[PDB]
């Protein structure tokens, strides 16, 4: 039930892995 | 893999897939990222997708979505995730705090569902999720 949050956060964190800082 | 955890993945996929069309776009990713306090750029969103876009169609289907999760599975990020939920900074995610985030993600939850969720991540039984308990869940 808390599973869905876990998964959203994995994508959330995958986004973090893919960040590029300031122009 | 178990039935239950397929269902949870499926619920998560559906949180991202706001228009229900079975595919997640950069717009849908951006929208969820922003509802969680982030501010992704067009390029960042495209990179994320590109990393797991096995078929090069530019959108995320269900297996690619699982593959995103698998990759991240292979700390400072966890403290940040944590702060998204722990909004009064007190070190404990309450049920109301969990609810507030779920609502901002567009999820409709019964009181009982929210408590069930806190109860799954809660380890010491104090009825909230502290930081180390959030780490275990992310782990
Ligand atoms: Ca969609
Ligand atoms: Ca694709
Ligand atoms: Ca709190
Ligand atoms: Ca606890
Ligand atoms: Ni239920």
């Amino acid at each position: 039930h808390m599973g869905k949050v876990y998964a959203a956060l994995m994508i959330f964190d995958f986004y973090k892995q893919n960040k590029t800082s300031r122009d | 893999l178990t039935e239950e955890q397929i269902a949870e993945f499926k619920e998560a996929f559906s949180l991202f897939d706001k228009d229900g069309d079975g595919t997640i776009t950069t717009k849908e990713l951006g929208t969820v990222m922003r509802s969680l306090g982030q501010n992704p750029t067009e390029a960042e969103l495209q990179d994320m997708i590109n990393e797991v876009d096995a078929d090069g169609n530019g959108t995320i289907d269900f297996p690619e979505f699982l593959t995103m999760m698998a990759r991240k599975m292979k700390e400072e990020e966890i403290r940040e995730a944590f702060r998204v939920f722990d909004k009064d900074g007190n070190g404990y995610i309450s049920a109301a705090e969990l609810r507030h985030v779920m609502t901002n993600l567009g999820e409709k939850l019964t009181d009982e569902e929210v408590d069930e969720m806190i109860r799954e991540a809660d380890i010491d039984g104090d009825g909230q999720v502290n930081y180390e308990e959030f780490v275990q869940m992310m782990t």
